[PDB]
């Protein structure tokens, strides 16, 4: 089991910034990567950024250099620092934890999401 | 036209205010607190509707009666906005605006007027997203058209060939092609036609 | 206000058939049109079929001939008879009531939806 | 070595005992029923994974312990499992859209990813059907046939732009050719259009 609780969403103007947080709990030891992805109505859910248990980071082309994913293992949380926000970024952002199971397969747990809205 | 700016206003107060403004006598059984900001000016219909929406949100309905009596029985800010629509029927947007409110949670309402404007009541964040979508579709149904005649190649043929990979229609009469897009798109499509010619 | 409850969804093989039902309640007198629309994940919600309060009917190109919308006012219910189903029709089907307000505008009320799946 | 599961309102305890004997694990314990039909044969990792999935749904979890021991503790509709091999594409590329799919599905459905590059699906037949449709579609889409078309006159990167601007096509600057990829229908079409700009 792993539970995810996101926060930090809201309305912002083009060029502004927001900081999303996500607090994980349960089997932290099983978490082998954590990612943010987003979804706007009528479109595909798509990967935004990822931080592995090693600390290795991965970023989508549209967000690289503007977004930064980061970690705080004391508080068991990950963060998405979104700078220079564009209307294109408007979406519900979900925090997801890819955990390793006792069987040796992987499984995704993720939260209800947080809405980010960017005006012109 | 009309305007509204209430901040934690007692429901009874709110009701009385709108009543006087609309020249309507109000009756009440009714606790609650109201909050709303009018981003644009509203006409009598739209204002009345705003009143009807806010009551519904709080758990109350209106019952219109004998000689004009009514019986009652940052991104989070409650706002109302009217969006004119210029090139497309407002009801053609209803499906995707329903999709939008389904991802937005409760408290938000889209109303459609027979004069072809949409009125949005809800949280500023949601209302911004609804505005974006409306304006994007409305601008899309405004693509300027161009006729491009062909000296050598066939009109039908070029249309069929291009339409297989992608609006492009032919008119064999004048051996011409009609291309429906925007200055970015049309300029690129023209050269492709010329080159085929 | 008007409240709507869908039913009739389920799993069916290509060429099979289903009948959706939707029972309306509340301000039935305000309903001036009822329609079924559908939404698959990753796509626009689109209109399938419509029946007005006068009993006129509208059908999207993709379903015409195969789908019939209909009405039983004694039970305040509208139906969607879905014949000759294709995989393309796999979606959540929503029943939506368009109503007239006292102010003279219109407003949509719709339901949680019923899922339809069509296997090859 | 492959395993099967066909249970219909089987007492949760009996299920756990059956699976433990099959897996050579001691089981220490819990109330409930269990139904599940294996649509494909499962290997031991997948079988064990099913077991965890059905326990999780009922509100239970496993603790692996000293010497092959598992302690069970508190934590269209047909319940089925299926293992979908994926041939042309990395399974974690599907993850975001499989997650989207499940947020419409409702509860009790689970997608599991195997490092051997197969997805396992556990849940209601309808939800499982949909997830299969999508996996297979993306898989098949990643295996399009490719074809080089040389150009005698035109510049390959121009034809690359012009058609990619109004639409896969890729230029090869070295041999001045275009590499188009699709099905017989879509390549036929593109072959012709390219030929006319020469
Ligand atoms: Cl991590
Ligand atoms: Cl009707």
């Amino acid at each position: 089991q792993v539970q995810l609780q996101e926060s930090g969403g809201g309305l912002v103007q083009a060029g502004g910034s927001l900081r999303l947080s996500c607090a994980a709990s349960g089997s932290i030891f099983s978490i082998n990567s954590m990612d943010w992805d987003r979804q706007a109505p009528g479109k595909q859910r798509e990967l935004v950024a990822t931080i592995t248990s090693g600390g290795s980071t991965n970023y989508a082309d549209s967000v690289k250099g503007r977004f930064t994913i980061s970690r705080d293992n004391a508080k068991n949380t990950v963060y998405l620092q979104m700078n220079s926000l564009k209307p294109e970024d408007t979406a519900v952002y979900y925090c997801n934890a890819n955990v390793k199971t006792w069987a040796g397969m992987t499984r995704d747990y993720w939260g209800q999401g947080t809405q980010v809205t960017v005006s012109s | 036209t009309f305007t509204a700016n209430f901040k934690d206003t007692d429901l009874k107060s709110f009701i009385e205010t709108v009543g006087a403004n609309l020249n309507k006598t109000i009756i009440m059984g009714v606790q609650g607190a109201v909050s709303i900001r009018t981003m644009t000016p509203l006409n009598e219909r739209q204002y009345y509707q705003l009143f009807l929406n806010l009551l519904e949100a709080q758990g109350y309905a209106v019952v219109p009666m004998e000689n004009d009596v009514l019986k009652v029985v940052a991104g989070d800010e409650m706002v109302t906005k009217v969006v004119p629509v210029r090139n497309v029927s407002v009801r053609e947007l209803a499906p995707i605006l329903r999709q939008m409110i389904d991802s937005a949670g409760s408290g938000n309402v889209v109303n459609y007027d027979p004069s072809n404007v949409i009125m949005l009541t809800g949280r500023a964040s949601v209302v911004e997203r609804l505005t974006e979508v409306i304006q994007r579709v409305d601008h899309a149904g405004n693509r300027t058209e161009e006729v491009i005649p062909l000296d050598n190649a066939s009109a039908s043929e070029i249309a069929r060939v291009l339409e297989s990979l992608t609006q492009i229609v032919a008119d064999e009469r004048t051996n011409s092609v009609i291309v429906s897009g925007d200055p970015a798109t049309r300029d690129k499509m023209r050269r492709l036609i010329r080159r085929l010619d």
